RNA sequence: ACGGCCUGGGCGACACACGUGCUACAAUGCCCACUACAAAGCGAUGCCACCCGGCAACGGGGAGCUAAUCGCAAAAAGGUGGGCCCAGUUCGGAUUGGGGUCUGCAACCCGACCCCAUGAAGCCGGAAUCGCUAGUAAUCGCGGAUCAGCCAUGCCGCGGU
RNA sequence: GGGCGGUCGCCUCCCAAAAUGUAACGGAGGCGCCCAAAGGUCACCUCAAGACGGUUGGAAAUCGUCUGUAGAGCGCAAAG
């Protein structure tokens, strides 16, 4: 479906090719369909560019998401990575910046998977 | 005509509205165009390249090259008759109506594209500006694509002096940094 | 993400020194013992300084800085 | 790979180097044994040294008791070293 | 004074070694619809039916409970069909910014929980090593205890099978 | 000087003494080829090298440009 960007969901029905997309999940799968009365067992390729206009005009009134978002996907921690912040810290840093622990279960940014020396001598349980 | 015409008397007679010149043909006409990419043979030593080679030509037909760049590296690659390079020369009328696809697609994409070039100009009627790693056209499968661009466009305009190197280059079409 | 609904918490036992610099006269260099307070637009832009709990760290509310529950700024761990 | 550990001293290089220089000389032994842990002790008669290994083929134990802080912990992987002995059998 | 009142800070760090446990590599599953089933306790300043907002996490009027006689809970898994066809998969779900709740004159450190986006290791994992002789092991779920709150994948108890 | 070692043919000169113009246990680079084509004909193109900022592009490989007693290169020393 090459409507946006990269944006090319096919070969099955419609209601699936919704959330097929990195952007769209529930309340945009077939909650748009509803704001464009179709059916979700709908065939994606069928839809000539008529439907497409539909999606072309209504459902690429999106904000800044999927495609467009890629002018934030850091920016939305930019203001609060260097600075002083706590997650540059977490920020500063890097690191996950939302309650949790860093030991341990956040090991998403800190270190990345990479088998560290394992402790020796001091408890390791 | 159509570009070339709103070329002729629209983006030519505005120059001697701003201040003229001793000439009906002082303005600046289309010098050089070209393209430019090639980022070298990358995918296999050369023989899978070809598969980035015609796609240079991408958008219409007329053989490119590749060229060559100098022989005296030994390091990296280079060797008396590598790739390494692009121009090609297809300029005409039609280029005018090939700005139509220039001065207008692209920048409908781009990532956050907004404006065109801030700036930096000067010295010549050639500002060193241009692609990434799209093409913004759907005329064929696109899917069957797989390659990656990168480098800019060049195209001189015997634009020498800046209120001319970029001058005209402002009411100049209309997609640009605003 | 955070939140508390309303009222963000403020150290008030020592709002009224930090107000000091603003109520009749300013000064810089206060000190200070907290790292849950919230700043507030009313004092900003000012020579601050809290602790950790053994240690003292360099504060001043700016722009660039969301005058929060302080604490996510300078928490306490320090290591290489 | 070699964790020492004591509730009376404190670990120093010279330890560390020297149960750590005895175990990359052990290579013959080396086959298994995960995580290794060793514990330092001290008693009015003298010092004891303790150690445990887990493999994924058992576990063994060690322990030394000699006078000198420095022959315990040497008795004790002698006994690491005497232990996987019997392992191999013959 | 290795006596004493206090605000904060380490024990939820780090190049790491494995144990203990949870949850997954799926198609047996993803989700839509309805529904037949277990013990057990506990809710005195304590618990929740109903009312309406409401994506809910949640809320306010407060009935009722010291009780086979009101709640905690329309147990879960499961069952019939529906749509989904093996790719790193509507698998799994660590994970990051912007927002919300409940405890606290407060949850940076260091809260679980609701939403928006989100999504790796991983197609059984060199060796090595553990459990049981029956309702077993195994799979899916519930409560209690403690705890003011909050993050039970721990602890004790019980069951669908 | 014996002589182990080292020397035994051709080619670049330094020193050879601005025509030719020698030596040397005085010194430095090599070889006894290549190529159906770096051979003959006709044609166009100046090379390293810096700068302008733009690609996988933490120099450098891409291109436009002025400069260029042209500093490339023309099959392997050297002079011309």
């Amino acid at each position: 479906a090459r409507i946006a960007g990269v944006e090319i969901p096919r070969n099955k029905r419609v209601d699936v090719a919704l959330t097929y997309i990195y952007g769209i999940g529930k309340a945009r799968a077939k909650e748009a369909l509803e704001k464009t009365g179709i059916n979700p067992a709908t065939r994606v390729k069928d839809l000539t560019e008529a439907e497409v206009v539909r999606l072309r005009e209504y459902v690429e009134n999106t904000w800044k998401l999927e495609g467009e978002l890629r002018a934030e996907v850091a920016a939305n921690i930019k203001r609060l990575m260097d600075i002083g912040c706590y997650r540059g810290l977490r920020h500063r840093r890097g690191l996950p910046v939302r309650g949790q622990r860093t030991r341990t279960n956040a090991r998403t940014r800190k270190g990345p998977r990479k088998t560290v020396a394992g402790k020796k001598k001091a408890p390791r349980k | 005509q159509q570009l070339k015409t709103k070329y002729n008397d629209q983006v030519r007679p505005a120059l001697m509205q701003q201040f003229g010149y001793s000439s009906v043909m002082a303005v600046p006409r289309i010098e050089k165009i070209v393209v430019n990419e090639g980022l070298g043979s990358s995918k296999e030593d050369s023989k899978a390249i070809d598969k980035a080679a015609k796609e240079l030509a991408l958008i219409t037909l007329q053989k490119p090259i590749i060229t060559k760049a100098k022989k005296s590296i030994s390091n990296f690659k280079l060797r008396q008759g590598m790739p390494v390079g692009i121009k090609v020369t297809l300029r005409g009328e039609r280029m005018y109506v090939f700005l139509e696809k220039l001065i207008n697609i692209g920048l409908p994409r781009i990532r956050d594209f907004r404006g065109i070039n801030p700036n930096a100009f000067d010295g010549r009627g050639n500002y060193n500006l241009g692609i990434k790693e799209q093409l913004i056209f759907p005329e064929i499968t696109y899917d069957m694509v797989d390659k990656t661009r990168g480098m800019d466009i060049t195209i001189v305009t015997t634009a020498k002096t800046d209120e001319e190197a970029r001058a005209l280059l402002q009411s100049m079409g209309l997609p640009f940094r605003k | 993400p955070r939140s508390l609904k309303k009222g963000v918490f403020v150290d008030d036992h020592l709002l009224e020194k930090v107000l000091e610099l603003n109520a009749k006269g300013e000064k810089r260099l206060i000190k200070t013992w907290s790292r849950r307070s919230t700043i507030v637009p009313e004092m900003v832009g000012h020579t601050i300084a809290v602790y950790n709990g053994k240690q003292h760290v360099p504060v001043y509310i700016t722009e660039n800085m969301v005058g929060h529950k302080l604490g996510e700024f300078a928490p306490t761990r320090t290591y290489r | 790979t070699m964790n020492i550990t004591s509730k009376q001293m404190e670990i120093t290089p010279a330890i560390r180097q020297h149960v750590a220089d005895r175990l990359a000389k052990l290579e013959k032994w080396q086959t298994h044994l995960i995580n290794p842990h060793i514990i330092l002790s001290k008693e009015p008669q003298g010092f004891v040294a303790d150690a445990t290994i887990n493999t994924p083929n058992g576990v063994l134990v060690a322990s030394g008791k000699h006078e000198d802080m420095y022959t315990a912990i040497n008795e004790l992987i002698n006994k690491l070293e005497r232990q996987l002995n019997k392992l191999q059998h013959k």
